[PDB]
């Protein structure tokens, strides 16, 4: 038609796009908080609904760290999404984006609730990683580092497939930046720290940017309250010692080296887990390919200088390259053949990272690159995870509409025949 | 009926997941870390990650133990219960009592241990209380999944080389041969030979090394020579000599080519020449070169030939059914399934082919080795998954004149 309901539930929000367009195609029309209010009846049976009854009803957050911690709350949340749909704008195909942590149990329950309760005829359960994959055509091997608030997912993909046994997460994310900043500024409150993290002047500096000027990175930042320069009732930020940012209460606050600190721990942990993860990819060439295509997404990653720092840490830790001391020894030894006055003029030059043949090793990676995004993204927001997931989901949609000969989704007929286990005959 | 839980406990790997997906849900180390805490509780730590993070913590209370002995059987059953509960609760995320369970036992020459079967029944039924439970023989499942009723399965793992001939779908028990020289052996030899180049609590560290740089060295630097390494040294030396003689590396002598490995812990280059890489794997074929218990007959070649001839002679205990020993040979040698992680080293299959052909000339050798590496590492689990999805076909029993005759005697 295409009237497709695409739902993408996350820990803290949920993106919903009703219908497909393909001309003036659109970003998610609806973004709602992932939550549902829940009351209890006389016998302990739960009544789920959209809004709290006065002050009395229990707020439930069905998704934590991308996982479904309460499946019933979640299903009811879907029901309320369809209510919230028909109320503004009746049989529509549902395309639900899934998370790697969701069990088979979870998925089967989702299927049974989608058919026997929501009474819709067509279901598609599409892994987020595979949607994101399909968004970028002809990209076969890659690794998704997705940094959330409380957790970071690492999702390696080989031959268009998610490697479930290598997929893991670490209990660190945006909030850990807040924690380490709090350790660096024990006097500030949490809102000022949060405002600092979201401020324009908050950026991770390159080792170039660190070495050039200022301060000296290796302590406590200051044992003093937040410096309030102003309040109410243009040169490189890297080069200034002190800089300014604004609070949510309308406070102009000065800040020092702390605006350059807070992400080291997170990126180091991430780099470790990534290292082990890709180290356990069985085929060497597939692993090489994966290393050449690194995807860094997540809200936290929109912080200025973050992605470059994570890539930098990946190279620092994991890149296979001749030790600088050895290479310099070979360079000097090779230069011994030159006349002493050519050697003389070669000494204080900026080295060409040259002359003699590089040492080739029998391991990967010798190359670590972020995967380059294709031309057709513009624009907001920072061409993130949401955008590519929805693009991929749209691609899948078109792919199954234009192929009537194939049925590559769950149908009411097939659900009637095999039950919820009909889900497993249609896998990406 | 809908899906099985499939679990394979190897001497190195544990593979787990539902039978309705081709790729396993988990592949973890069979080894685990036991941590006696300062909290007062005993904690179990499974998984390459987690175990590595813990080994990084360098806590004194941490000890790494094995779950499966060199025979492929479980020797620590409380820990095995803990691992199974880990897989069920935190990974597969399903109650054990909900679905059936399919596991793996290695092929054994003697009649199966009813001790460890009682242990399996006690674990599965009494503790985890799974509703239905089945055990499959690993190389047999592997043969069945490839549709080879007659198969010669050479499985080179971490424990050693397990050779299991199969004819008409029966394991042919007395022909089963297990070697002592596998990937663990190679781990040790790599550590020993590379020790001088590195030099100039503990168990978690030994593990950590075995699971990081040693593993990478094996998967990158180790190769098997297509023929006997000494003979090849002689051959390449002489060929190198005769081709420059018509009067800065040499193309006619591959054995002196420098190959470089980056040793991450010290961040220094380890350089070996191709011969020195060949040596490691060469120890598998000529074990006598390292030490003596080891007879040359403990090498892969003699063991393989031994298994073949043993299966041949043994098949006549069936009265031979034809009008045959050489025929069963041809049959085994024409269906050779090379599997196991260690079998992924660069020259393994060609060297196995050579070793088999020199000991069985005037025979047709046909070997099959999965070119998909991840698959070759988990082939047994894949086979188990295949058998798990089989229908419950009630196939008519065969019935011997003797099977009727002994009953006819028990009546009288």
């Amino acid at each position: 038609q295409d009237s497709i309901l695409i739902i993408y539930p996350r820990s803290q929000t949920t993106l919903v796009q009703f219908g497909l367009n393909e001309e003036t195609f659109t970003v998610p029309e609806l973004e709602i908080p992932t939550q549902i209010y829940r009351t209890t009846r006389q016998d302990g049976s739960y009544t789920y609904h959209s809004t709290n009854k006065d002050n009395k009803a229990e707020l439930i957050k069905p998704i934590q760290n991308g996982e479904i911690i309460d499946i019933s709350a979640f299903t009811q949340f879907l029901r309320l999404i369809f209510v919230s749909i028909l109320s503004d704008r009746s049989n529509i195909p549902l395309l639900l984006i899934t998370h790697h942590s969701w069990s088979q149990s979870d998925l089967e329950i989702i299927t049974q609730y989608v058919f026997e309760s929501l009474e819709i005829n067509n279901l598609i359960q599409l892994p987020a990683s595979l949607a994101a994959t399909y968004s970028m055509i002809s990209l076969q091997n890659c690794c998704i580092i997705d940094v959330g608030t409380h957790h970071t997912d690492i999702i390696p993909i080989v031959d268009y497939a998610q490697l479930d046994h290598l997929v893991s997460s670490i209990p660190m994310g945006g909030q850990s930046i807040n924690d380490s900043l709090k350790k660096l500024l024990p006097q500030w409150d949490d809102d000022q720290i949060e405002s600092l993290k979201k401020s324009p002047i908050f950026e991770v500096l390159s080792d170039d940017a660190k070495k050039l000027s200022s301060f000296d990175f290796g302590d406590e930042g200051t044992l003093n309250v937040a410096e309030i320069i102003t309040s109410g009732r243009n040169v490189k930020n890297s080069d200034l010692e002190f800089n300014t940012f604004w609070d949510e209460k309308g406070n102009e606050i000065k800040v020092g080296k702390q605006r350059f600190q807070g992400c080291n721990n997170l990126i180091k942990n991430i780099s470790n887990r990534v290292g082990l993860t890709l180290d356990n990819i069985d085929d060497i060439n597939k692993a090489k390919a994966v290393w050449e295509n690194i995807i860094i997404v997540g809200g936290t990653t929109s912080i200025s200088g973050f992605k470059e720092a994570l890539l930098g840490q990946l190279l620092k830790d994991h890149l296979i390259i001749e030790p600088e001391e050895e290479k310099s020894k070979r360079e000097e030894e090779a230069k011994s053949v030159l006349p002493a006055a050519t050697k003389k003029k070669s000494k204080f030059m900026t080295n060409s990272t040259a002359f003699v043949p590089t040492i080739e090793y029998v391991q990967c990676p010798t190359v670590i690159k972020l995967a380059k995004y294709p031309d057709y993204f513009p624009e907001w927001k920072k061409s993130g995870y949401s955008e590519i997931i929805f693009l991929g989901a749209q691609i899948v949609s078109k792919q199954i509409f234009t192929h009537p000969k194939d049925t590559f989704y769950i149908t009411r007929e097939k659900y009637n025949m095999k039950g919820p286990a009909a889900l497993w005959d249609v896998q990406f | 009926n809908r899906k099985c839980v499939v679990i394979h406990n190897g001497s190195h790997r544990t593979v787990a997941g539902f039978s309705n997906v081709e790729l396993p849900q988990c592949i973890i180390p069979s080894s685990y870390i036991k941590r006696t805490d300062e909290g007062g509780e005993a904690e179990f730590i499974f998984g390459t990650y987690n175990m590595i993070d813990a080994a990084a913590e360098k806590r004194n209370g941490d000890e790494v133990y094995t779950l499966v002995d060199s025979q492929g059987l479980p020797y620590n059953w409380d820990a095995l219960e803990m691992q199974w509960r880990y897989l069920y609760d935190t990974q597969l995320k399903v109650s054990p009592e909900e679905l059936p369970l399919v596991i793996t036992m290695p092929a054994t020459n003697g009649k199966p241990d009813m001790a460890i079967l009682e242990r399996y029944y006690e674990l599965a039924f009494d503790k985890l209380n799974v509703p239905v439970f089945q055990i499959v023989i690993e190389p047999l499942a592997i043969a069945l999944s490839m549709g080879k009723s007659s198969a010669f399965v050479i499985d080179i793992g971490a424990s050693g080389c397990n050779v299991t001939p199969i004819i008409d779908g029966i394991v042919v028990k007395n022909a089963v041969v297990r070697s002592k020289f596998g990937g663990d052996f190679l781990d040790f030899q790599v550590h020993e030979r590379l020790a001088p180049l590195i030099k100039e609590k503990r168990s978690t560290d030994v593990w950590y090394e075995a699971s990081t740089w040693i593993q990478q060295f094996k998967s990158t630097m180790l190769q098997v020579s297509e023929k006997d390494l000494f003979e090849l040294e002689r051959y390449y030396k002489e060929q190198a000599d005769i081709y420059a003689k018509q009067q800065t590396g040499s193309p006619n002598n591959p054995l002196v080519q420098k190959k470089n490995f980056l040793f991450k812990p010290l961040n220094k280059t380890l350089t070996l020449d191709l011969k020195e890489c060949y040596q490691f794997a060469e120890y598998l074929f000529k074990p006598q070169l390292i030490s003596d218990k080891f007879s040359p007959e403990d090498g892969l070649g003699p063991l393989m030939a031994k298994s073949v001839k043993k299966a041949g002679a043994s098949i006549n205990s069936m009265k031979a059914n034809t009008s045959s020993p050489e025929q069963v040979y041809s049959l085994l040698l024409t269906n050779v399934i090379i599997t196991g992680s260690t079998s992924l080293i660069e020259g393994m299959e060609q060297r196995i082919i050579k070793e088999l052909s020199i000991r069985f000339p005037q025979y047709k050798l046909t070997t099959f080795a999965n070119q998909v590496m991840m698959d070759r590492k988990i082939q047994g689990w894949l086979g188990a998954l295949t058998m798990a999805n089989l229908p419950s076909w009630s196939l008519g029993k065969w019935y011997s004149k003797e099977d009727y005759e002994t009953l006819k005697r028990d009546r009288k």
